[PDB]
């Protein structure tokens, strides 16, 4: 059983990064992501609107910079609906 | 994958059961920072930097390309029109000079 | 240009 280890002689050591440090470093990943776009991957984190942002990512697959600026709301809106789903995806199927 | 920052070359060299690559990335430094814009609504219709961003010296506006700081007046050949400016979110305004305008004005008049 | 330097100048 899990609860009880150390059997015989069956030692499981502890992760040098417990799930807290590993949460944290997830968590400044999704802060530089959010407030520095692909510039903190790649030296000093420079600030940068979210909107501009993902008007830059757009001009990087082939839609202009004015398609997500007239649609701002509408992809907004499919973004949060997308990312609420994907919360009921993974507990329905488990 | 090539070093961190953006890469530009990488001179592999030779190792005993190895090899050591020099990866000469690009790191940008000395930021600073600037009041930004979507568009620049002009004549009622936005303007959008072909290239780059639109930046204020504070004051001034100006369309310079992301990596490196350079200012450039805001010219209808730096911008490109799409539509009126009434549904961009955040849209400033100002005047995008056109070269041609003066130009053929001065020429003329 | 054609269409707009032509109704400038004339
Ligand atoms: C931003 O704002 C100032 C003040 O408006 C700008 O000053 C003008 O722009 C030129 C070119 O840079 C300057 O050399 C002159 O002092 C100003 N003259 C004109 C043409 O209006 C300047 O561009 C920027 N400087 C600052 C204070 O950041
Ligand atoms: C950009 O300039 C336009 C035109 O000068 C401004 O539009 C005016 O907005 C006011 C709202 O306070 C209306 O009362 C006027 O009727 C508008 N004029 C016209 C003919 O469009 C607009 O507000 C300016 N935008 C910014 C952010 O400065
Ligand atoms: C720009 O100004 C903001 C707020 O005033 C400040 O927090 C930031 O460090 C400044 N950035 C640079 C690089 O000057």
């Amino acid at each position: 059983l899990i609860c009880a280890q150390k059997f015989n002689g069956l030692t499981v050591l502890p992760p040098l990064l417990t799930d807290e440090m590993i949460a944290q470093y997830t968590s400044a990943l999704l802060a530089g992501t959010i407030t520095s776009g692909w510039t903190f991957g790649a030296g000093p984190a420079l600030q940068i609107p979210f909107p501009m942002q993902m008007a830059y990512r757009f001009n990087g697959i082939g839609v202009t910079q004015n398609v997500l600026y007239e649609n701002q709301k509408l992809i907004a809106n499919q973004f949060n609906s997308a990312i609420g789903k994907i919360q009921d995806s993974l507990s329905s199927t488990p | 994958f090539c070093g961190k920052g953006y890469h530009l070359m990488s001179f592999p060299q030779s190792a005993p059961h190895g090899v050591v690559f020099l990866h000469v990335t690009y790191v940008p430094a000395q930021e600073k920072n600037f009041t930004t814009a979507p568009a620049i609504c002009h004549d009622g219709k936005a303007h959008f930097p072909r290239e780059g961003v639109f930046v204020s010296n504070g004051t001034h506006w100006f369309v310079t390309q992301r990596n490196f700081y350079e200012p450039q007046i805001i010219t209808t050949d730096n911008t490109f029109v799409s539509g009126n400016c009434d549904v961009v979110i955040g849209i400033v305004n100002n005047t995008v000079y056109d070269p041609l305008q003066p130009e053929l004005d001065s020429f003329k008049e």
